[PDB]
């Protein structure tokens, strides 16, 4: 699993 | 304002709990009904429930509709605007008598704003449309579009613009004719869903 | 803001 | 068979520590070299560090190759195949000398299985050729996979690109009364993923209507 979120273009996912 | 008088006339449809999210981090729900003297926010109970969470009460409101009915609307606090999990909504009168019950998913009731900055230039005897997405909106590349082409002088044709593409290249368009274009957007699957936004301000061009 | 993970079609994010 | 022999005569360049993932929960790395009696997998240590966790070992195997070369490969354990962190890989000759160094991201080296269930029909109205297919078996994130279709005339080079997610393709510029062989291949899409094109899927041939 990862810590994703919204944003301008699309999904943003840093390593959670 | 003719469009305005038109909406006043146009025939009704059954009462219904309607919810929609604008910027994907907001949610509004509401219903309209006969404005009978007496009623108000106090006469109704509107609560929701996110799975694995407690039932919460929503501060209802009331405002007059342009047509004369009363619109009772609740607006979920920001922190409860979680998308992918099932949301439950029960609106019952103070007497206990049930009114509405709808289970939704926030990401599936998107009614974006209409696009802006639409422009139509000329090419190879071809017409090129370009436009911006609804301002202040995330997941831009998840929005597909649709262009309305209606030839002036006593008509129509419609194109489905695929996801994240904010530019269309129109081909087959009869010589000297005055076309009037417009575009509208809506969130696209697999993740999102919803309704078509209104149209953007249109643009005419004589070929 | 979401704990996403690979799904059949695409990301699967339950909230955090 | 032809393709088999076609490969044998080919020309390779320098050996490389090649790695790839088929489904995003595996990873197989390998390389090839010439034989040398007394040279078995035990002569090499394939170790790998992964996002600040301790280095670990990977048991190397040896397999034969049609061209008379031997290949050594290691397949990482499921738990160590995270898709966005920098996996460092190291291989050393027992004599201390290093053979390869390579820092990769699993999501960047995807090589799926070829698509399946390629079926073909003619559109009820137009009569054009409508192609449908299902994505590679047991592979996640399907809507992120783009394709490419090859159209051969029983001709010239014709290859149609397919927006990721879409597993249907309607062709219209085809001659009538002609046999066309189709085959589609897959690839993970940007920007989250990266990698290589898959092998072609089993093909299908089909006649076109007499006149169009």
């Amino acid at each position: 699993t990862y810590s994703c979120h919204f944003g301008p273009l699309t999904w943003v996912c840093k390593p959670q | 304002k003719f469009e305005s008088k038109a909406a006043l006339l146009a025939a009704r449809g059954p009462e219904e709990l309607l919810c929609f999210t604008e910027r994907l981090e907001d949610l509004v729900c509401f219903w309209e009904e006969a404005a009978s003297a007496g009623v108000g926010p106090g006469n109704y109970s509107f609560s929701y429930q996110l799975e694995d969470e407690p039932w919460k009460l929503c501060r209802l409101h009331q405002a007059p509709t342009a047509r004369g009915a009363v619109r009772f609307w609740c607006s979920l606090p920001t922190a409860d605007t979680s998308s992918f999990v099932p949301l439950e909504l029960r609106v019952t009168a103070a007497s206990g008598a049930p009114r509405y019950h709808r289970v939704i998913h926030i990401n599936e009731v998107v009614l974006l704003d209409a696009p802006v900055g639409l422009v139509a230039r000329l090419a190879s005897g071809h017409v090129v449309l370009r436009w911006l997405p609804p301002p202040e909106t995330p997941m831009t590349s998840h929005i597909r579009y649709e262009v309305d082409v209606s030839a002036g002088n006593g008509s129509v044709q419609r194109v489905e613009i695929l996801e994240g593409r904010t530019e269309c290249v129109l081909s087959n368009l009869r010589g000297r004719t005055r076309y009037t274009f417009a575009v509208r957007a809506r969130m696209a699957e697999p993740s999102f869903g919803g309704f078509w936004s209104a149209w953007s301000e249109p643009v005419s061009l004589l070929t």
